[PDB]
């Protein structure tokens, strides 16, 4: 069993990351833990599915929101449903008062945000009740649905992630495929080669993470240079629900074969992970 | 360098927008003499649209022999030069690009906006010379400005049917009419001289005439945001000249559609 | 005949637009209390009417010589497309004059619009009128008025622009409950339920009977509610279990209005 509130503008901060998630994945998993966590994960069938995970604290943006299941051998507990719910759901109390969340029992267990507005009309109570339809996945299905993986191939900050994104609804009109172009230079290069039109973009001008090890100077070495590697349409999915541009914009190319994003704007930090062929 | 054609623009739109005026056809034929570029879309042996940008428009234009000439993805080429931008500001496009002997076609576009500034690098390729079409210039008769505003406001009916021009005969006031036929409704469009500041009109002899409106369909849909020229030949046909007064940032700026059926 | 002018214009034209979401032809009646807006369901499941009184029109004739069947039938998208793509070009101040003509071809509307008029004529072939009166009295229990703008409030949460089913109820006690529903629930079946519940007194007038529904299609409503403007007061007069549908009636100075919506 799980409740919770939501009473700010922080509720509108909760609104965003709704349709910040409804807008890149149909069917996302959310897992109400001990008191400070609340991610959003994409994979039922759909092999892989992509991949992502979006880790938000509750820890600030709540009056009281409590936690606790029957929850074999742990206390951290998950359930999964259609993204829309959620947001459908949400963006209907971007409008004052309070929004209470919590899980039912019968009527198909599912996930009910409770939702308060204010009826300036003399003295009325007036009160919303969305019933999300939501699933309990298996006790095992918790190990082998995990997302977050620490990795270092090439790193680097990313432009206008919309001046960026009006480029790639060009690119899908020509070309399915993408291939992508990252620097020890601020270098980037969005890239399309068709036998009849060939495109390609340059995006100069960028930054470059530095991370460390066990030592007592810079860092260690490699003998690595450039970075290419292809794709989909998939990139053009994460690029539409970027409406407030991240405060903090990633892209780190591995070796050939992934391509990361970390974004982190303001409290909400998520995570958006493309596979490399066709 | 060693070309057929090159021409550098510090602002693409001027371009952009008169070309995206005419496109319908998915490809398009652009002879280039060394006065300017007119890109020329034929759709069904009944509808020429053409579209003449004259060189001093571009900041830029230089051309080696009299003849440079090709088809080209008049679509994917269009996507190319709004390769990023529905929202512009205080900030620019830039267009220049590159054609020779008939192999590439390639074009170079930068965007600066508040931080960073971003080169992106096309290609597209030249198809056949297809069939060249040439219609009339041989008499006028009736000859009709109308303005920008009134005539797209008037384009509001969606009939999808037919269309039949009409210019009235009388001492001073004269009459234009417009009329299509559709699944019952008939209607029609006609305006009266008062407020003519550029409107102007040259009823001459009476004249009454009838076009498919399947192919004029593009013209006043896609072109007309600006005000043009109505003229009906009849010399070597009975046929509508539109040719749209178009501009950017003050200058000579037109494309023409002739069009000419019957029935059908 | 049956003149309308200025901002008026902008009511029957908001007005049609209701209709138009309630059925895919039109009865437009003549009577001398005034022009009325008939139309019925693709089914004969829910019908809908507009009155106009005569004031709110400039000219208005519908004189009692003949037995003459005075009533012009009509596609609802030759007619609705006819009277929404025009006024929203609003130019300085225009006027539009419905003429119904007695002998031969149906319909005519025209607009005027300073120079350049627009003239449509509405052939209503396949020569057939339906008719009656249809007054059904306060024959339900149950009437609730209310300001439009709070019934918005009431659809605004569940509102996909998706939701056939939709239970007005004025269950518990003395809250109006506004849920929905389906059961099916297996491996994949699905359902999602949205509930509005409204104040009490949030109601001009609420009539109370604790624990009765009615299911009626909400997009039959939201046709009404749109013509949501100028802060109307809505009123919901329904009777107990099926067959016996809700009247969703509006009252004004000149609009009579008035919407029958069969209760599943």
């Amino acid at each position: 069993f799980r409740a919770k509130i939501v009473d700010g503008a922080c509720l509108n901060h909760f609104t965003r990351i709704s349709n910040m998630i409804a807008k890149l994945a149909k069917t996302c998993t959310l897992r109400i833990s001990p008191d400070k966590l609340n991610f959003i994960l994409c994979d039922k069938l759909a092999n892989g599915g992509v991949s992502m995970w979006c880790e938000l604290e509750q820890e600030n943006f709540f009056n009281e929101f409590q936690m606790e299941g029957v929850s074999a051998e742990n206390n951290e507990i998950y359930l999964e449903l259609t993204s829309e719910n959620l947001s459908r759901a949400l963006k209907t109390a971007q409008n004052a008062r309070a929004l209470k969340i919590k899980l039912t029992n019968k009527h198909f267990p599912c996930l009910t945000v409770s939702v308060e507005l204010l009826s300036m009309s003399s003295s009325s109570r007036i009160v919303t009740h969305d019933i999300p339809i939501k699933v309990i996945p298996r006790k095992l299905w918790k190990d082998l649905q995990e997302p977050v993986v620490p990795d270092p191939d090439v790193s680097i900050y990313l432009p206008v992630l919309k001046t960026m994104k009006s480029v790639v609804e060009k690119m899908k009109n020509i070309s399915n495929h993408l291939v992508i172009e990252a620097n020890l230079d601020g270098e980037l290069n969005l890239k399309i080669e068709t036998e009849l039109v060939c495109v390609t973009t340059h995006f100069k001008d960028l930054g470059n993470p530095p991370l460390a090890s066990e030592s007592t100077h810079e860092d260690r070495n490699v003998e690595h240079m450039a970075e290419v590697h292809i794709d989909i349409r998939k990139l053009l999915q994460f690029l539409a629900g970027q409406q407030v541009n991240p405060t903090k914009a990633l892209c780190n190319i591995v070796n050939n074969k992934m391509v990361h994003f970390d974004l982190l704007h303001e409290d909400v930090s998520l995570q958006y992970f493309i596979p490399a062929l066709s | 360098d060693q070309y057929s054609l090159v021409a550098s623009l510090d602002n693409v739109r001027n371009l952009s927008t008169i070309l995206k005026a005419i496109h319908f056809r998915e490809h398009a034929t652009c002879f280039a003499t060394k006065n300017g570029i007119k890109v020329t879309v034929e759709n069904a042996k009944c509808v020429q649209a053409n579209a003449f940008i004259q060189a001093g428009i571009f900041q830029e234009f230089k051309v080696q022999e009299e003849s440079v000439t090709f088809r080209i993805n008049l679509t994917v080429l269009l996507d190319c030069l709004s390769i990023f931008g529905s929202s512009p500001m205080p900030g620019t496009l830039t267009a220049l690009r590159m054609c020779y002997q008939g192999y590439g076609y390639p074009l170079m576009l930068f965007l600066e906006e508040g931080g960073v500034v971003t080169v992106c690098k096309i290609n597209t390729q030249e198809p056949e010379e297809t069939l060249d079409f040439d219609f009339c210039s041989t008499n006028v008769i009736n000859k009709i400005i109308l303005q920008s505003e009134g005539l797209r406001e008037a384009f509001s009916e969606l009939d999808m049917t037919s269309e039949v021009l009409q210019i009235t005969m009388s001492p001073d006031k004269p009459y234009f009419r417009l009329s299509t036929f559709g699944n019952a409704g008939s209607s029609h469009l006609d305006y009266p001289k008062d407020s003519d500041l550029m409107e102007a009109f040259h009823c001459n002899q009476t004249q009454v005439n009838r076009y498919k409106i399947s192919l004029l369909k593009p013209s006043t849909k896609a072109l007309v945001l600006s005000c043009k020229v109505s003229i009906r030949t009849d010399n070597r046909g009975f046929l509508s000249l539109q040719y749209m007064i178009r501009n950017e940032d003050g200058q000579i700026c037109f494309v023409e559609y002739y069009c000419c059926p019957d029935e059908e | 005949k049956c003149l309308v002018t200025g901002g008026n214009v902008k009511v029957l034209g908001k007005a049609v637009h209701s209709l138009s979401r309630i059925g895919d032809e039109l009865y437009l009646e003549p009577l001398e209390d005034g022009l009325s807006l008939r139309t019925v369901n693709s089914s004969r499941s829910a019908y809908a009417c507009f009155l106009f009184a005569p004031l709110f029109f400039q000219q208005y004739q519908a004189a009692t010589p003949g037995q003459d069947l005075l009533r012009c039938k009509i596609l609802m998208k030759s007619f609705l497309s006819v009277f929404r793509s025009l006024a929203m070009l609003e130019k300085t101040v225009e006027k539009c004059c419905i003429s119904l003509n007695g002998r031969s071809s149906r319909l005519v509307v025209q607009l005027h619009c300073k120079f350049g008029v627009r003239k449509t004529h509405n052939l209503s072939f396949q020569d057939c009128e339906s008719l009656q009166a249809v007054f059904d009295p306060a024959s339900c229990p149950h009437m609730l008025r209310a300001p439009a703008r709070v019934l918005g409030e009431a659809v605004l949460p569940f509102s996909p622009a998706l939701a056939e089913v939709t239970l007005g109820i004025g269950r518990g006690r003395r809250v109006i409950l506004r849920s929905y529903h389906e059961e099916e629930a297996d491996s994949t079946a699905k359902a999602m339920v949205t509930e509005m519940c409204l104040g009490e007194e949030d109601f001009q007038q609420l009539q109370a009977q604790e624990g009765v529904a009615i299911t009626f299609c909400l997009k039959e409503f939201r046709g009404l509610l749109s013509f949501a403007e100028s802060a109307n007061l809505n009123l919901s007069i329904h009777f107990d279990a099926p067959g016996r549908p809700a009247i969703f009636t509006i009252k004004d100075s000149l609009l009579d209005g008035h919407f029958v919506l069969a209760t599943l």
